[PDB]
């Protein structure tokens, strides 16, 4: 039973560090503020927060995009502003009902949102060049940076490089809750059966492994935490008892080990992979692909299991069946 | 068709092999022989020992030194164990007390004989009777002064003070006087349940506290110090009395 | 055989059954008694699955099926050929599971460890027996389950979730699905970050806790430390199949409708109709 | 919140792919007891005299029948539509063959309709039929009826609230979402589908390449069909009380075979059977009735999948008067 694995016992109070930037000391903002409730399972030090050019850049583009959506969402409850909290969830910004092609749409149908996304698109732009420049003030790898970019990239390729490839902005991501939600449906109808794209099931491949990675990476670092294993930094430059533990455990269990490293590059890459995979699969849908169970069936790939009910013929295809 | 090619080859078809290469790559010649950069080359030129490790890499270390790995490296201590049987893969036997010989869960790894250090440059592990600005949080107990309670319910102490890190402000270990031995012993806070009127410990018997591994000075600590000690009481869940060993059902 | 500190480590002790007639190794491999029942089992259930499936039409990996029965056979067995076979095989898998994950307890033991890791292995232990056993039980039929198949498994989800019309819209989903995809999130983070620390490059030096903490203050304002992330990893992943497991024992037994329609109980409160 | 087990299941496709159907049989009895409320049908009369044709004055659809015969039939058409108004509701006290009322003439028609339905729509309605009970269930006003705009309550029964009053603009959300089965698709099925054949519904590629000439910019149909289509599938789902899985294997929608059930086939001849009483029958009566039954483009009330079975998988159970009044359907 070690408790600290749980929570911190006897949380300790003390002097704020500071870790000094390259640049952009002068921009950290807010004074530090302890918490006791907080700090029983994490850090009790929240703020200050460091506040440049790229983050201002992004609280800038990511408002005007959040403000085009949230002034259409009041529009579809003509403004009465109970059923704006009552219907939340079920409102929208929808891209063209219509095929206008790559024809920039009227505002009235889905203009707006090709305007929201260009601003949240900056957004995300001005945000990576945040994640990736204080990396390098600091002195660090830019790895965060890149996986964080596979991410971005995948929701170009869904919100508008898509959209480009097969040439209508009618097959963006509508912004609202349900309605990004119900987008998943009529786009994997669309494309039959998302189940079906090898690329899916390797996006999901990845996202249950960085589920089994993380359960197992935590729970080991907490198993070996009594001799020091969370301290990662130096038992990679000097191997302490914490991971020859932690390695022997899993050499023992499964025949092959990792190092307290390399274990994070497994993490790392397979998080990368969730969105590359994804990224891929979406690239090739429609382009090169319309119909992925067809595909599957194409290459012999899909079950077929016998009828329960009797089999039927589709009666479009009767002799003189109507229209 | 889009993205058909000569004789029922479309493009995602090659992609799929394409994927699966690119995984395959990644996975067996870069991650795993990453995951080779300690413990090996194995134990009992040579082919597959080469072919197995990477080209070696180097740390350059935040006060000074470089470390590369992989690199040579192996167990110079004699260890206090012998053949269960002559089978190969065959248990070891601790062949003195186990606790203080430091094998089983009480090994400890050899790291630097090294004090573990702060990004300013001090030492990272100390007592709050050097690290004064550092508190104890409104709320929590002060352990100081309240006894330490061993696996066999009895009194083996009192805390005298508790060990902060200063890089991640986290207590690491409590130190405690050892009943009638006038020295003073680190337990890590793993092994401390901290209760308001008293610490208990069930990793270790009372009388085992005599042996905890004594520190250079009594003013810091080395990372291996830090092993030392944590594998002291760890080797206490399968040793500190014979029926732990024994198989619980 | 042996690492380069492995043998220090390698005592006899810390077994849960059977003393030291188990307790050896058998190359890099823990033998426990756990070890064996877990050998035991798998041996069974690829044996089942092999013989199951050479009695069925094709051999393509992607297209084998072993389903379980009709729903009319309730909860009782059935023939061999007409869902038996997966009944079977469920117990196996259960069989192997459960030993893998004892396995992992005496292991645990063996090197003065927590036992976090095989407790953390009990929740998709868990989640498999709320898909293969407890709601089957609470429907009465064992053809409520789920078929034991590569590409066949994924259209037992698919029809299920159209059962529920906009399965979306299942609470319990979207709890599950926003703890896996910030799970993902999280474990790139860390890795991330680990190797940012380790690995800048250049012959740049390496840098320190302090420095792992600046960066996250720097970019969001909070830093959670490095023991926390690990307590905080677990957690998040844990709960994928955790908050899941409701949504998924609510469909049928505590609900008929479609998801979207359970919403109503926001929606349709009189104070906003 | 949540509804208690037991739950009633069945099953539709092939053993371990959960395609079935799933019920609260609460629910079930409920409506069970609604549609049970059909009249019997009247004992059968000694089949004595002329034809009507030859007797009665403005006799035009029923002229086949004796005169026990055809009052037994608008005995029973007065259960079934006008029970609480009785015979003057569609004619005038003092002359039955007085067309002044406006319900006598689309009576009329309904007959024709309903013998149409039971003679031409077999491939739907089967040897079940219908009466004019299975749509209008005692009032002259069925239930369950659509404007060319979303309306709430879809029981038109019961009294709407502020917001959802057709004039109230805050609630278009909300009286789309509940024809929808409460998803947020923006879309109304009914007018895009059942109100006329313009649209056609299926939106799935039947090739696993994209063909040339179809697949690029405006020659390709937008993604909008697909939220529709499944917007309509939602629907019909909810009108039947039912799930997907009663009609598709969801590995592929899109294919029929052994992925489609006997009753994705009758939901076809229902969609096709649905639009020629809409267009041909229904959508025209905005000639005969008052505008305080027109909608707000002075549209009729036009019919849905739900107008018949409210909320069942066949309307009343399957329960059949047809035997009992072969006047009306099927015709020779
Ligand atoms: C309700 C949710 C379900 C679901 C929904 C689902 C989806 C949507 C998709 C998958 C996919 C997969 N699922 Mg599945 N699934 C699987 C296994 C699989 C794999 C075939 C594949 C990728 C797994 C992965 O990378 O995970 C992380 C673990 C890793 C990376 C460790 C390596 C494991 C290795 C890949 C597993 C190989 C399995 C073996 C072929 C089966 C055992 C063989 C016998 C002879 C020992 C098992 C063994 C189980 C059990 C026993 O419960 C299971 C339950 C479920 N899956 C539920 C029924 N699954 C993906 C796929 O591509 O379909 C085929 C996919 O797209
Ligand atoms: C009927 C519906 C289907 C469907 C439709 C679907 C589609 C259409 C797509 C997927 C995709 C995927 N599906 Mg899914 N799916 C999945 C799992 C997955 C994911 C692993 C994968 C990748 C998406 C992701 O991680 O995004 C989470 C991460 C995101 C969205 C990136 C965000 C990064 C960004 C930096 C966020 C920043 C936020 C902003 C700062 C906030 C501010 C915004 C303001 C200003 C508005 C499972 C496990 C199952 C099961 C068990 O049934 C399943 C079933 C289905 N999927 C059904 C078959 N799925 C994707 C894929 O890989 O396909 C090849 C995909 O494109
Ligand atoms: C139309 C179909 C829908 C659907 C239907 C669906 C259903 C019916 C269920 C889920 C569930 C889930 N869905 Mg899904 N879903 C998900 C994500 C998820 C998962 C987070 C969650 C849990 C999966 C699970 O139970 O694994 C289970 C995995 C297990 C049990 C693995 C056990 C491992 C085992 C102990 C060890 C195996 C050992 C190997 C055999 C050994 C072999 C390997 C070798 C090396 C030896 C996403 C991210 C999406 C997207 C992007 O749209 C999506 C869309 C949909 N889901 C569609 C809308 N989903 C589940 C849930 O929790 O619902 C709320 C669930 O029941
Ligand atoms: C497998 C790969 C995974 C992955 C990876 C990665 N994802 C990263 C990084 C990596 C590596 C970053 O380094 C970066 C980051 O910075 O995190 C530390 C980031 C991001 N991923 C976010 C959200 C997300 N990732 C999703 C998915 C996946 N990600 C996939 C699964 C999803 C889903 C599931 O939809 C969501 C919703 C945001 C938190 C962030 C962008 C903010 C922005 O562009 O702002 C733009 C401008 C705004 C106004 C929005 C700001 C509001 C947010 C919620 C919070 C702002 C913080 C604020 C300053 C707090 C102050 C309070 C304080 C005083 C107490
Ligand atoms: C939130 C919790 C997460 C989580 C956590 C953890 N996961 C762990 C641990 C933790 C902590 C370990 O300690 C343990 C391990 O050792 O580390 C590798 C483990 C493991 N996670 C595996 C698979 C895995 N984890 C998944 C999910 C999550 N994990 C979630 C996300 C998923 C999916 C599908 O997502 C998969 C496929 C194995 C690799 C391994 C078990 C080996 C075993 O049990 O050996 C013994 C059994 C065998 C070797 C084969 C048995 C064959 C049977 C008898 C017959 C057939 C079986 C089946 C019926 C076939 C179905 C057909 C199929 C195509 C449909
Ligand atoms: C033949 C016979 C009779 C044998 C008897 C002996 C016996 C019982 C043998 C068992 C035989 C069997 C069934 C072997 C199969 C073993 C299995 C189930 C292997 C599957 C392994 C899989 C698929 C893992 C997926 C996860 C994955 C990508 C892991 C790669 C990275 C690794 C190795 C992570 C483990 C790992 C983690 C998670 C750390 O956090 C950590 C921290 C510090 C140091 C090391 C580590 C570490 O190694
Ligand atoms: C509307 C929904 C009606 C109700 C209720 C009743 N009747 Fe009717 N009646 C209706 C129509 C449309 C017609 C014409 C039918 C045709 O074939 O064209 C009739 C006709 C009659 C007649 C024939 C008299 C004549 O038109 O010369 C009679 C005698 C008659 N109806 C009587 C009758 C009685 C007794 C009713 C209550 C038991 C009753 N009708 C109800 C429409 C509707
Ligand atoms: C569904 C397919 C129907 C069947 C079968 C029958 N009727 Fe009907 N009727 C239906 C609709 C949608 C409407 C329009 C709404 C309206 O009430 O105007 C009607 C209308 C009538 C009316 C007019 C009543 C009024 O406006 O108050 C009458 C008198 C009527 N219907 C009678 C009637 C009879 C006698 C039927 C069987 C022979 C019959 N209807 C069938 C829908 C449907
Ligand atoms: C029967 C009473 C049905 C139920 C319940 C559901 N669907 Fe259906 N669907 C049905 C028919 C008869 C048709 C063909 C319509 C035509 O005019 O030809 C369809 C069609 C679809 C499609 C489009 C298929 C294509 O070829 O492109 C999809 C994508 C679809 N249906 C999906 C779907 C879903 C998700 C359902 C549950 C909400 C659902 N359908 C129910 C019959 C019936
Ligand atoms: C009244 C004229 C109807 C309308 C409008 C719709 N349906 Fe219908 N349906 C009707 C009858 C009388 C029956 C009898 C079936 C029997 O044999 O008892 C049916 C049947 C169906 C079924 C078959 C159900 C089964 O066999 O289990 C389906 C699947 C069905 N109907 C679907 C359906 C749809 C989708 C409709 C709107 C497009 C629709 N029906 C309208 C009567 C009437
Ligand atoms: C230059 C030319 C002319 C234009 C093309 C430029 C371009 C790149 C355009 C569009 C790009 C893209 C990628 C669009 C993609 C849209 C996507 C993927 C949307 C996905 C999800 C949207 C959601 C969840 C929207 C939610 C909206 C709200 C909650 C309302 C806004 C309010 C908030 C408080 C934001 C909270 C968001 C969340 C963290 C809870
Ligand atoms: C496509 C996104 C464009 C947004 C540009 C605005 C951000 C400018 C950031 C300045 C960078 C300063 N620097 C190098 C010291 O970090
Ligand atoms: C479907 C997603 C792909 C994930 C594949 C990664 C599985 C891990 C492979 C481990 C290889 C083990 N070994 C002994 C060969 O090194
Ligand atoms: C693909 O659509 C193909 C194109 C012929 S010309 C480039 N159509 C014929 O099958
Ligand atoms: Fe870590």
């Amino acid at each position: 039973a070690d408790y600290q694995t749980i929570y911190t016992q006897i949380q300790a109070r003390g002097p704020h560090i500071t870790v000094s930037g390259e640049w952009g000391d002068n921009d950290r903002v807010g004074k530090p503020f302890y918490s006791y409730w907080l700090g029983k399972i994490g850090d009790a030090q929240i703020g200050p927060i460091y506040l440049g050019a790229s983050g201002i850049a992004a609280f800038a583009f990511g408002s005007t995009a959040i403000l085009i959506i949230l002034f259409n969402m009041a529009a579809e409850v003509h403004f009465d502003p109970l059923q704006f909290f009552r219907q939340f969830f079920w409102l929208g910004l929808y891209p063209p009902k219509a095929q206008y092609g790559m024809g920039i749409p009227p505002l009235h149908d889905g203009g707006w949102w090709l305007m929201a996304g260009l601003f949240m698109t900056l957004s995300l732009g001005s945000w990576w060049i945040r994640v990736y420049s204080r990396a390098r003030a600091l002195g660090l790898g830019t790895h965060i940076a890149w996986n964080f970019a596979a991410a971005i990239f995948f929701v170009l390729c869904i919100g508008c490089i898509h959209p480009t490839l097969v040439g209508s902005w009618s097959e963006g991501v509508p912004f609202g809750i349900w309605p990004h939600i119900d987008w998943l449906t009529a786009f994997s109808i669309r494309y039959g059966n998302f189940y079906y794209c090898p690329w899916h099931g390797f996006s999901i491949g990845f996202a249950y492994g960085c589920g089994l990675l993380f359960a197992a990476h935590g729970a080991t670092i907490l198993a070996v935490a009594r001799f020091g294993g969370d301290r990662e930094i130096e038992q990679i430059t000097d191997r302490g008892t914490a991971v020859e533990r932690a390695a022997l455990f899993w050499r023992w269990t499964i025949g092959f080990n990792a190092t307290i490293e390399s274990v994070h590059r497994w993490g790392w890459f397979f998080s990368l992979m969730v969105m590359v995979s994804a990224s891929v699969g979406i690239l090739l849908t429609g382009t090169f692909v319309d119909n992925w169970y067809l595909w599957c069936v194409k290459h012999g790939a899909a079950p077929d299991y016998p009828a329960y009910l009797p089999a039927t013929p589709d009666p479009a295809s009767l002799p003189g069946a109507p229209k | 068709y889009h993205g058909a090619l000569a004789q029922h080859l479309d493009i995602a078809q090659l992609v799929w092999y394409a994927q699966w290469l690119v995984i395959w790559t990644v996975v067996l010649l870069y991650l795993r022989r990453e995951d080779r950069r300690e413990g090996y080359p194995l134990v009992e030129p040579e082919d597959g020992q080469v072919y197995e490790l990477p080209y070696p890499k180097t740390f350059v270390l935040p006060h000074g030194g470089t470390v590369t790995v992989p690199r040579r490296r192996p167990e110079t201590r004699e260890l206090k164990l012998a053949q269960t049987d002559g089978f190969e893969g065959a248990p070891l036997q601790p062949t003195g007390n186990p606790l203080v010989d430091a094998v089983g869960p009480a090994s400890y790894a050899e790291r630097a004989e090294v004090v573990d250090a702060t990004v300013d440059g001090k030492a990272k592990i100390v007592p709050l009777r050097v690290a004064t600005d550092f508190s104890i949080a409104e709320g929590d107990v002060d352990p100081r002064g309240l006894p330490v309670v061993a696996a066999d319910g009895v009194e083996a102490g009192t805390v005298t003070d508790l060990w902060v890190d200063r890089s991640e402000h986290y207590f690491r270990y409590l130190e405690l006087s050892v009943a009638g031995s006038a020295r003073t012993a680190l337990i890590p806070l793993g092994f401390c349940d901290v209760k308001k009127d008293k610490i208990v410990v069930t990793s270790i018997l009372s009388e085992q506290f005599a042996n905890v591994p004594r520190l250079q000075s009594r003013d810091q600590i080395t990372l291996r110090e830090e092993d030392k000690v944590s594998a002291y009481y760890a080797g206490g869940l399968l040793y500190a009395t014979p029926e732990r060993a024994e198989s619980l059902l | 055989a042996l690492l380069s500190f492995e043998r220090k480590y390698r005592v006899r002790g810390g077994t849960l059954i059977g003393g030291d007639l188990f307790d050896f190794w058998v190359g890099p491999y823990f033998v426990g008694f756990f070890g064996v029942s877990a050998i035991f089992f798998i041996f069974l259930g690829v044996s089942l699955i092999g013989y199951a499936a050479s009695q069925g039409p094709t051999w393509d990996p992607f297209a084998i099926s072993i389903n379980p029965p009709d729903l009319k056979y309730g909860l009782g067995a059935a023939p061999l050929l007409e869902g038996g076979f997966w009944q079977a095989i469920t117990v196996c898998a259960l069989g192997a599971f459960i030993s893998w994950m004892l396995r992992e307890v005496e292991i645990s033991r063996k090197l003065g460890i927590g036992w976090h890791v095989p407790l953390a292995f009990c929740v998709p232990i868990f989640m498999f027996c709320v898909l293969q056993v407890f709601r089957p039980l609470l429907l009465g039929s064992w053809g409520h389950a789920f078929p034991y198949g590569i590409l066949s498994h994924l259209d037992w989800v698919n029809n299920f979730g159209y059962q529920y019309l906009n399965w979306h819209y299942n609470p319990g989903h979207m709890s599950s699905v926003s703890f896996l995809f910030v799970n993902a999130m999280a474990l790139g983070l860390h890795g991330g970050l680990i190797l940012s620390v380790a690995n800048p490059g250049d012959g740049d030096k390496v840098k320190t806790a302090e420095h792992e903490n600046q960066y996250f203050r720097d970019v969001v304002g909070y830093s959670i430390g490095a023991l926390s992330i690990h307590r905080l990893g677990l957690f998040l992943a844990s709960n994928i199949f955790l908050t899941g497991a409701f949504g998924t024992i609510a469909s049928g037994p505590f609900w008929t409708r479609g998801w979207p329609e359970w919403w109503g109980w926001w929606l349709d409160i009189p104070f906003w109709s | 919140c949540f509804e208690p087990p037991p739950a009633t299941t069945t099953q539709t496709g092939f053993r371990g792919l959960s395609m079935g159907e799933v019920l609260h049989p609460a629910t079930v009895k409920a409506k069970k007891e609604r549609d049970a409320q059909y009249p019997p049908a009247l004992a059968a009369v000694k089949a004595e005299g002329p034809p009507v044709s030859q007797v009665y004055k403005n006799v035009k659809v029923l002229g086949n029948l004796t005169e026990a015969e055809f009052l037994r039939t608008m005995t029973a058409i007065t259960e079934w539509v006008s029970p609480q108004e009785g015979c003057t509701y569609c004619h005038d006290e003092n002359n039955l063959a007085s067309e002044a009322k406006y319900p006598y003439v689309v009576a009329r028609r309904m007959l024709e309709m309903t013998r149409a339905i039971n003679t031409n729509w077999t491939q739907h309605v089967a040897q079940t039929g219908v009466t004019c009970y299975t749509c209008h269930r005692g009032t002259p006003l069925p239930p369950y009826v659509r404007y060319l705009e979303p309306t709430l309550p879809l029981n038109n029964r019961e009294t709407p609230t502020h917001v959802e009053r057709v004039e109230t603009r805050s609630g278009y959300v909300v009286r789309l979402a509940k024809y929808t089965a409460y998803s947020a698709l923006n879309y109304d099925p009914f007018t895009m589908f059942l109100a006329n054949d313009k649209r056609q519904v299926r939106v799935v590629p039947q090739t696993a390449l994209p063909l040339v000439g179809v697949s690029r910019g405006k020659e390709r149909r937008p993604l909008s069909d697909a939220y529709a289509t499944f917007a309509l599938m939602m629907s019909i789902s909810d009108s039947l009380g039912t799930n997907c899985t009663f009609c598709h294997n969801a590995q592929t929608f899109e294919s029929w075979g052994k992925k489609s059930t006997p009753q994705r086939a009758i939901a076809w001849w229902g969609i096709r059977m649905v639009r020629d009483l809409n267009m041909n029958y229904l959508a025209p009566l905005n000639a005969s009735l008052p505008a305080s039954r027109l909608g707000r483009q002075g549209e009729a009330p036009q019919a849905d999948c739900r107008t018949c079975h409210q909320g069942v998988t066949k309307p009343l159970f399957g329960a059949s008067r047809l035997k009992d009044y072969p006047e009306l359907g099927p015709i020779k």
